[PDB]
Formats: C-alpha cells, structure tokens, sequence
C-alpha cells in the first residue's frame, strides 16, 4: 500500500529535467523497493536509476539494481530486462546479485525455465524481497503456453513450473481456465489455436483502390 | 497557343522556336450537349409514344447491347491494338530520343574535340578548320514537330489507357456487387 | 588544437540560440510574428533548429568522450539545452516539432527511451512530411528495443525508401543524408534476418540487388554462421550511440575507449539472444501435424545429444514463434505452419504512380511556364 | 467415340479431334492417358469457341456464360414484360 | 460511370415491380401476368447473372480483378512514362 503514495513525486520526477544528473537517488531507488513489496510496476522509475548509474559510474548499487532486474523479471515479456541490460556496464553485469540475476533473465526470456529453478538458489535474499516473484514468474512460464500451445502433459506443465508434480500443477492449471484431457493432458487450449493464419485474407483488392482510379 | 505561334508549327525549324513559350497541345476539348435546346419537345413526343403502347424498338435498343459483350473483345482487341500502338509509337519515340542524343550531344562532344584539338585555330591565317567544322547535325533543336504530335499521340495512349481503366474497373464492379447469389 | 576550441565555440553558440529559443517561445507572440512578416524566407530560422542541434548532439558526447565519468556536456544538453526547448509553447510553424526532434535525438543517444507514448501525443501539430521522416526515423528505435519485430519491421521501411516526398533544397538534413540512408539500411537488414521467412517486408524498403546481398547474409545467419551477425552488430553499433563522428582515435589517452566500450557492452547482449532465436525459428514449419517418428527425426535438427533433446525443443517452442501441442495419447505433435501471400505489393505504387504522372508534370510544367 | 463415328480412319481421325481443337474449332482435353477427353464449361470462351466468330453449330448452342450478359440479360429479362 | 446509375434504376425497378406482383396475391388476387412470365425472366436473371453457385467463380472474378487492375495497373506506369519520355524534351 505504498504504490500509488510516491507514484505522483516519481511520476513528477520522471517527466522532468531530474533523472540525467546523479541526483535524484533518494526517491527512485526507494520506489523500486516499494515496486518489489507491492508486485506493482513503473518502468521508467528503473531506467532513471540505470541511466544515473551508466552516465556516471560512481553510484552503482547492489540491491536497488537487483530489484530493478527481477521486477523487470516480473513483468515479462515486457521490454523492461531489455532496458535493464541497456545500460548496466559489463564491469557491473559482474557483480553480486546483478550477474546472478541476469544470468535468470537470460533463461527465463529465452524459457528455460527448468534451467532457470534448476540453477538459481531456491531461497535467495531478494527473491522475498520482490512480493509475489514466484507468482509473476510462474504467469511469465503459463503466458508463452497460454499463447503459443495447444496440449500439455500432466508432468511436462508442472516441469515448464518447476518442481512441481500436482499440488501447484492444478493450481496453476485451474488458474488460467486449462481443463484435464483424457489419458493424459492438461487442456490449454483448442487443436484449431496452432495455425492462426494472419493475412491469406488479402484480394479484396478493388472497391477502395477504384476510388483511387475512377480519374 | 497553336493561333497565336503560327505559321504553323513547322518541323526542322520552328518547332521548339515555338516550343520555347511551349504551345498547349490539349487545351478546352469543349462541352456538347447540357440544355433542353427545345428541337426536344417534338422528340419527347415520339419518347411518349415509343416508351407507350409501341415499345417494342426502345426494348430492342436496350436487348441490343446484350450481345456488343457476348462475343466481342470489348477490351482483348482493343488493348491488343492499343499496346501494339505502344510497341510502334512510343518505342520509336524513344528511338527518336537516343537519335536527337546522336545528334545534339554524342556528335556534338567530338564536334568540340574537333574544335579544341588544334588549339582553336592559328594566329596569322586562318581558321579554315574551325569554321568549316560544326557541321551541325539535321536536328539542331530537338525536331520537336514529330515530338508534338508525339506528345498528343503518347497521350492518345493516356486517353486510350482511361479507356481501359473504365472497361475493367466498372465490369468487375458490376461482377463482384452483382453475381454473390 | 583546431577541434576543441572550434567545439567550445560552437556549445557556446548552441546555449546562446538555446536561451533565445527559450525565452521568447512561451509568453511572447511579437518576434514570432516579426520573424514570419518580415524575412519573407521561412528557410533560415527553420534551419538553425536542426544545424545547430546536430552539431549539438555531436560536441556534448565528444567532450563527453574525455569527460566520461563525472559528464557535464550531456547534462548541459539535456536538462539546459534540450527540455529549455521541448517544454514550452509551441512554435506555430516547423520549430516547435524540431525542438522535440531536437530533444529526441539525445534522448535515442541515451538509452532511457520510454517517453515514444508523450513525445507523439503531445506532437498534435501538424505532421509535415520533413518531420514525419525524423519522427518515424526516432521513434522507429523505440519498436526495435520493443522486441516486438513483425510491427518494427513496418517504420523502418518508410524511411528507407524515402517516398515520404522530403524536397528541401535549403540544406536542412544537413550534410548528412548517406549516414542516415546507410543507417535505416543497417537497422533494416537487423529487422530482416529477425523474421525470415515472415518478411516479405524486403522488397519495398530495398530492392533485389543489396536484398539478394542481405538476403544471402540473412539465409547463412538462420542456418548458423555467426560471421553475418558479427558484421551485422559491427556496422550498426556505432550507429545507435555515434553522435554524428567521434573526435579524434588516440593511443595515449584512455578516455575515448569508455564510451567505445559503454556502446560496445550494452546492443550485444540484447542482438545475441535475437541472433540465437533466429537460428532457433530458422527452420520452415514444412509439416502441421507431425507423427513421433519424424517428430524425433525433427528433434535431431532442433537439438539432440541427447540429453536434453525434448526439454530443449520445449524452450526453442516457447519464443513466441511456435505454435504447436503434444497429444500423449495419439502420440500427435500438432503444429503451425504460418504462411502469407504476395501480390498486393501492387497496391500502394497504382496511387504512386498516379503522383508520379502528376510528378512528371511537377518540374517540366514548372520549367513551361518559366519557359513562356 | 472411335465406335460413334466409323469412319475409315480410327488414328488419323483422333488426330483430327486435336487438328480441330489445336487449329480452332472447339475446347477438348488432347491427349490424355487414360483418354478420358472432356470439353469443359467454359474456361477458354475468347474466338476458338465458333471457330473463329462465325459459328459451325446449329439450333444447339448451350450456354456458356461471359461479359456484360450481367447487365443486358438483367434489364432484357425484368422489361420483356415491362 | 453513370451508365451503371442507369443499371441501379432498372434493378429496382424491376424489384418495385416483382414487390407489388408478390405482395397483390399475398393479400389474394395478384401475380396474374406474372407467374410464367416475369418468373420465367427471373430464373432468366440468374440463366447469366449470377452464375449458378460457384465459389470456384467468385475465386475465378476476384482472379480476374487480379488481371485487370494489373491491365490499367502499368496503364498508369505509361502514364507516368508519358511524361518522363515526351517532357524531358522539355528542359
């Protein structure tokens, strides 16, 4: 509940002349861990603070960084992580838990998600730090099927998760309206939600063109 | 303009002599039947009498045009004819083109080298060389009286090409609003 | 010498014309209508906005290319320079949208690109073709780090063709036309490979002699030759933080090779992951509804050794670029396999070549009636 | 059809079906393998339909259908009894 | 281009027409000099327009809008080309 509070004074901030000088790290930097508790995103409140720390290369932090990256993480596949890595010098891409957690956003926007809860530290200290992490990353997994699938299998969804077996499986299946399939599936979507074919529709091609020729 | 640079519009000279104001070519193709000029009053007398109880030849002018798209090439001979006008005029148009560039340039730049490589000619005598040199080539200035005909022929093909616009435009409108039943 | 004091001149001369512009570009309505009754040339004025910005955007990351950490040039632009003239009233004329152009140019230079949603929707002038093509140009950059590509893919090209109908004839670009042209080729060609076989976007843009070039670059990048993706990378880096040239290349000062590096580190790792899902998608969907056979002997080509074939086909179908399901019971890999049609590249040149009969009569019944 | 007509030629006589259609006459399918030879509705209806304008076909002539009949037919049939 | 104006009023009056035939014996006593006749001619509407059902024509029509907008298509690429010929004699 601290969200909407600091969004105007950020919002202030951020369309203005106060995010090219090293500055203005008070504010930003505490609305990124106010992002990270509420699981609610502004994404130019985070490239403000990665521009003040590309620019001048003096005031780079840890924590706020890594909280920029995985509420960046959160919000996929919006081009946040992009933005993230726009600015963040390769000597900084090496530090603790910035390479850590680009190395995370690496293989969850290329899903590889089973790599990705394999390789990354299953209780890390900022993971908590960003409320519902877990959950936004677990929707990011779900979106890409919900898109671009047809029919999972009962293990291959809760694999996609990431050690799950039932429990979570089906609280993320019943979640996103997927049904069972018999012996044995979970029902993402239709067998006609594959092909989506995007303009064989053309060759209308006269009635507004012979407006344009009747001279 | 063809009134007022005359006479007439002559080709080897004065053709781009009045070329250089440049003549209108296709200018007021005027209007030709808008007002009831009353020689109607007595032809709406036979309009009545024909659209009445003898309307059997107005009805056959109307079966009449059933048939002017059954078996001609409406469009096929025409743009047959039309494009083969292309093949003929146009093309020997561009003949024309590259021939009065054989001429005004092409010739012209060994023309100069003829002039300048004797140095423009000798102090104490003549200058037999250089003035008897430009021999200046049949089309002095653009021989721009086959060009105008040219022009209004290429345009020919303009107005012969909105004759082709309308034929396929407002058949295949008639097709596509008409035949979905 | 002979460049730095040349470049103190001209910064100062650009913070001089910044405040003019600043001041009387708010309250005052009086020099404006000066400025439009009596210099009948509406060129000049129109001229110094682009002039004086280019050279601007050039001398701040110049001095910043020594003045790397702790830069002054870049927040003198910027905050001083470029929101001075971006947050006023706006010029009834082509200023007003070149002070936001202006300020744009900088903001593309730094990569804190976000505000593509206001810098549109508070440009509610009048869209003048010479504007449309920096406007499109600018914003353009914004789609491509959108990573939404198939929508990208539509700006660039408009730009590249240049049939936006820019005849200025006052040297307004200025001096730099071929960078810009060679630019929206580079960002094209980046846009191209990203997609294939989807575009079909490649025809317009640039025609079949550097698309056969491009072309058979694009074909060796999807089937795996990292040579095209180097070059690819190598001629656009520049390109996206290049102010318009750097000063001077140097051995003993190590100030220059900051930025080189700061360009360098951040468009790679961003094109590498696009160059993998390239190679990824490369391969046609030929097949819709694949058996296991053959779904094995299409797993080979995807990834196999061996270990972790069926997982890695997993995450090479899960980048928004395949459409398929398993059905465990039949034993069905069901597919996409998206295709699209040609022809009605026909469509938008019938208009254009309708303007270019009135464009055949633009100049020459110009030249008539200069003529008579 | 080499039953239908028993005239003196059986081969010559099938090359006379293509010398007719390929020196235009009418619209047949040459030389299939099977020798399954259709004439089609209508597909090629441009001049080799009358061989050339001029027509070879007495009170048959079936319909084909082509250009501006839209029209003409349209208006002929509503006014005959108009 | 207002030929087909023309058209339009005797399609609708042909409708007005066939309404009043129907609408007469739909109360009781209409369609007298009508039934075999302007019933024969409406069956003789659809003899030549529209072809019977095929949507193998409608593809065939749409193939041939295909063709003929590509007729006038590079009529207007002549056009063009009759002034970059014939007026760059004009320089």
């Amino acid at each position: 509940a601290m969200f909407e509070q600091m969004r105007a004074n950020v919002g202030k901030l951020l369309k203005g002349i106060d995010r090219y000088n090293p500055e203005n790290l008070a504010t930003l930097e505490r609305y990124v861990e106010t992002q990270a508790k509420e699981n609610a995103y502004d994404l130019e409140a985070n490239l403000a603070v990665l521009k003040l720390y590309q620019f001048n290369p003096a005031f780079f932090q840890t924590t706020v960084t890594a909280q920029i990256l995985l509420k960046a993480l959160t919000n996929l596949p919006h081009t946040d992580f992009t933005l993230c890595k726009c600015m963040i010098d390769q000597a900084h891409q090496e530090e603790r838990p910035i390479r850590q957690i680009l190395y995370l956003g690496d293989l969850l926007e290329t899903c590889h998600f089973q790599a990705f809860w394999q390789a990354l530290d299953e209780n890390m200290d900022l993971l908590e730090g960003i409320t519902g992490f877990e959950d936004s990353v677990r929707k990011f997994i779900c979106h890409v099927v919900g898109i671009t699938y047809q029919h999972i299998d009962r293990w291959l969804l809760a694999e996609m998760l990431g050690d799950l077996t039932d429990s979570q499986l089906k609280m993320w299946m019943s979640k996103y309206g997927w049904s069972a399939d018999e012996s044995g599936q979970i029902f993402i979507c239709s067998q006609e939600e594959s092909i989506k074919p995007k303009n064989i529709v053309e060759k209308i091609d006269f009635d507004s063109v012979s407006s344009i020729m009747a001279s | 303009k063809l009134m007022e640079v005359c006479k007439e519009k002559d080709f080897s000279p004065e053709a781009l002599k009045k070329a250089n104001i440049t003549f209108e070519h296709m200018f007021e193709e005027v209007p030709i039947v808008i007002k009831n000029s009353h020689l109607i009053n007595v032809l709406m007398w036979e309009l009545e009498k024909k659209s009445a109880v003898a309307d059997k030849h107005e009805l056959l002018s109307l079966a009449s045009s059933n048939h002017l798209g059954k078996n001609l090439q409406l469009l096929m001979d025409r743009v047959d004819e039309m494009s083969q006008d292309i093949v003929k005029y146009n093309t020997y148009m561009r003949n024309t083109s590259k021939q009065q560039q054989q001429k005004h340039q092409y010739q012209q730049r060994r023309q100069q080298e003829n002039m300048q490589r004797q140095s423009r000619g000798e102090p104490p005598l003549p200058e037999e060389d250089l003035s008897k040199l430009f021999k200046p080539p049949q089309p002095p200035a653009r021989m721009d009286s086959l060009l105008i005909a040219g022009q209004i022929n290429t345009y020919c093909q303009n107005i012969k090409e909105f004759t082709a616009q309308n034929l396929g435009k407002l058949f295949m409108a008639q097709a596509l609003q008409e035949y979905n039943n | 010498q002979w460049l730095w004091d040349i470049i103190d001149e001209f910064i100062y001369q650009f913070q001089s014309f910044s405040q003019y512009r600043c001041k009387t570009a708010k309250k005052s309505e009086e020099e404006i209508d000066f400025l439009r009754s009596n210099p009948k040339i509406w060129n000049v004025h129109s001229v110094l906005n682009v002039l004086h910005s280019l050279v601007d955007k050039s001398n701040i990351n110049r001095q910043l290319e020594v003045y790397t950490s702790g830069g002054d040039p870049e927040s003198v632009a910027g905050e001083y320079g470029r929101h001075s003239l971006y947050k006023m009233l706006g010029y009834f004329s082509l200023v007003g949208l070149l002070r936001l152009h202006s300020l744009l140019g900088d903001y593309y230079q730094a990569i804190k690109v976000l505000e593509n949603i206001e810098l549109n929707k508070k440009s509610m002038y009048s869209r003048v073709p010479e504007c449309q093509v920096t406007t499109y140009y600018y914003v353009g950059f914004a789609y491509l780090m959108m990573r939404r590509y198939q929508d990208a893919i539509r700006v660039f090209a408009n730009i590249l063709l240049y049939i936006q109908r820019t005849k200025s004839m006052f040297q307004r670009t200025t001096y730099k036309y071929e960078m810009i042209n060679k630019q929206n080729e580079q960002m094209h060609a980046l846009l191209a490979i990203a997609l294939t076989m989807y575009p079909m976007r490649i025809d317009e843009s640039i025609h079949l002699q550097l698309r056969e070039k491009y072309g058979d670059k694009m074909l060796r990048m999807q089937k795996g030759d990292p040579q095209v993706y180097e070059e690819l990378f190598s001629y656009s880096c520049p390109k996206f933080l290049s102010p318009v040239v750097p000063n001077y290349d140097s051995v003993h000062p190590n100030y220059h090779k900051e930025p080189f590096l700061q360009q360098l580190k951040v468009f790679s790792d961003e094109v590498q992951q696009q160059a993998q899902l390239s190679t990824i998608r490369s391969f046609l969907k030929l097949y819709t509804t694949m058996p296991v056979a053959k779904l094995a002997g299409f797993l080979d080509l995807t990834e196999q050794e061996f270990r972790i074939q069926l997982l890695v086909f997993k995450h090479k179908m899960k980048n928004l670029v395949w459409t398929s399901g398993i059905s465990a019971l039949d034993g069905e890999f069901q597919s996409a396999s998206e295709v699209d049609f040609y022809i009605d590249k026909d469509m938008i040149h019938i208009a254009d070549t309708k303007v270019a009969r009135r464009y055949g009569d633009f100049f020459i019944r110009q030249i008539h009636k200069f003529e008579e | 059809l080499t039953s239908l007509v028993p005239f003196v030629d059986a081969f010559q006589l099938e090359r006379a079906i293509v010398d007719a259609a390929r020196h235009c006459d009418l619209q047949v399918r040459i030389d299939h393998t099977s020798r399954t030879l259709s004439f089609g509705s209508d597909l090629n209806y441009a001049t080799r339909e009358d061989a050339p304008i001029g027509p070879h076909l007495q009170s048959m002539p079936s319909e084909q259908i082509r250009n501006q009949l839209t029209a003409m037919s349209s208006v002929l049939a509503k006014a005959l009894e108009v | 281009s207002d030929l087909q104006q023309v058209g339009g009023a005797s399609a609708r009056i042909q409708d007005a027409l066939s309404t009043v035939l129907q609408y007469a014996e739909d109360v009781l006593s209409g369609k007298v000099s009508a039934d075999n006749t302007v019933g024969r001619f409406l069956m003789s509407l659809v003899n030549q327009v529209p072809k019977i059902v095929p949507d193998d024509f409608e593809t065939m029509l749409n193939s041939n809008i295909n063709d003929l907008l590509m007729v006038t298509y590079l009529a207007n690429l002549t056009q063009s080309q009759i002034a970059l010929n014939e007026k760059l004699v004009n320089l």
